[PDB]
């Protein structure tokens, strides 16, 4: 009971009461704020990976393209068909797009992996990456040495589509990772929901509570040594006088009654 | 804090002032100042010592002034009494001297 | 200073405080979370666009790649070298990579589109997109039709 303690010290309980939830109630907020602040670092690097990768593989096709220009232009010329950009040039082309495909894919190996990613799935599609990289790279020696007719003959076909379902695995991957990262939002966001609707009706709860106890252990006895004053004041010296525990409200109790 | 200072003031120090007047009141000191702050609680309780010590040297002074009329007025007669015996002495040796007279 | 007032008033007036800065600062962390989630309805559409813009600009290249193997086979039939899937097979594959682009497309037509989306950037790479779609639409007849020097001189 609150007659054991003194007056100010229960009231300096009841506000640290409200002082605490506000630490410990913030402190889950701090909390969703933080994990929320990860979503988008995690967002932020899914999005990076496809940037970077998106360049790698548009290097692979438009490489693809050139050497398929420059084959056809090699094939033109023995019949004579026309005229245009000389095959130098369009091997050229080639090489400057299969640069590129490092370029791109080397921020690729930059970028920090996600830990929930699929191990399995980086290595399928980093596999057919040499085996593709060294694909093309390959057509354009047997070109520039005149080999046109094994040109054509080459697993370059399978290799495009082989690197094209570990590419779409991968992109496919990251979008159901990406609605993962959403529903993340979602959980922080509700979090702060039910924090917020929860917190307040607990707070306004104690609130209802807080005002008996206050009257329960100040206007209650404070009234009574009041009115007291008034009936030995008056004369009526037959109520007797309680005391009221130890607190400052007992010691003048006390006092009063001698 | 602020709040925790405020009340500190508002009511440790003004409810240990009453206290204590109760005390000093109670073992017969009826000169301690008593002052009332506001119409808040503590207040009220102020302003009803007040009214109660004033009752106490209302009584206390009334009996003081009651009091030394009976030793003063009781001093009257028993010092009437001192000279009447002692002039009823003399009266009753009047009457032995009287009464031998007669003889 | 509390001393103009009692003190029931005073701690009544201090609980109101509490239950107020409950409210907003619980909404502040509410509503920064809500502008977070702002930013996912933005981000959950770039995804979608990107998605679908890739698959489909992956489709075009995939169908030019395929239109290339097709004027490769066709030229070596007349020389007679080697043998493999006839033309009308590959230029059946372009097909089908062709309408790819456009079901790939399509969705990204449904998407929605936020007001902060370069609204100029949307209409320059449908300009594009459509003169591009018509012009390896053209290649399927050109092919067909026997123009095996027109076909390589297109723009």
């Amino acid at each position: 009971m609150l007659k054991r303690i003194k007056i100010v010290t229960s009231l300096l309980l009841v506000l640290a009461v409200f002082g605490l939830l506000q630490l410990t109630s913030g402190g889950l907020f701090f909390n969703a704020l933080k994990n929320d602040k990860e979503n988008f670092t995690v967002l932020q690097t899914i999005r990076q990976q496809q940037s970077t990768l998106n360049g790698s593989w548009v290097a692979l096709l438009q490489t693809r393209n050139t050497l398929n220009r420059a084959g056809i232009r090699y094939m033109m010329d023995q019949n004579n068909i026309g005229s245009g950009s000389t095959v130098a040039e369009l091997m050229e082309s080639a090489s400057i797009s299969l640069k590129q495909a490092e370029k791109n894919w080397a921020d690729y190996e930059a970028l920090p992996r996600d830990p929930r990613q699929s191990t399995a799935a980086a290595a399928e599609i980093k596999r057919n990456y040499d085996i593709y990289h060294n694909a093309l790279a390959e057509l354009i020696q047997l070109l520039g040495a005149g080999k046109i007719n094994e040109f054509f003959d080459q697993p370059t076909q399978g290799y495009q589509d082989g690197f094209e379902k570990q590419y779409v695995a991968y992109m496919e991957q990251n979008d159901r990772l990406h609605d993962i990262a959403v529903s993340d939002n979602n959980a922080s966001y509700s979090q702060a929901m039910w924090i917020l609707v929860g917190v307040m009706i607990v707070v306004l709860a104690v609130i209802f509570a807080v005002w008996f106890g206050i009257k329960a252990s100040l206007v209650a006895p404070m009234n009574r040594l009041i009115d007291s004053i008034r009936h030995i004041a008056g004369g009526d010296l037959v109520k007797p006088i309680e005391v009221d525990g130890s607190n400052e409200m007992g010691q003048l109790a006390e006092s009063l009654r001698h | 804090f602020a709040v925790w200072f405020g009340i500190k003031a508002s009511l440790v120090a003004p409810m240990n002032r009453l206290i204590d007047s109760i005390r000093h009141i109670a073992g017969g000191d009826l000169v301690k100042p008593i002052e009332v702050d506001g119409s808040n609680e503590m207040g009220q309780l102020a302003e009803s010592l007040r009214h109660m010590q004033g009752e106490l040297m209302r009584t206390v002074g009334d009996v003081r002034n009651g009091a030394n009329a009976i030793y003063s007025g009781a001093s009257e007669i028993a010092t009437g009494n001192n000279d009447l015996s002692s002039r009823t002495e003399q009266q009753a040796a009047s009457l032995e001297e009287t009464a031998a007279s007669m003889e």
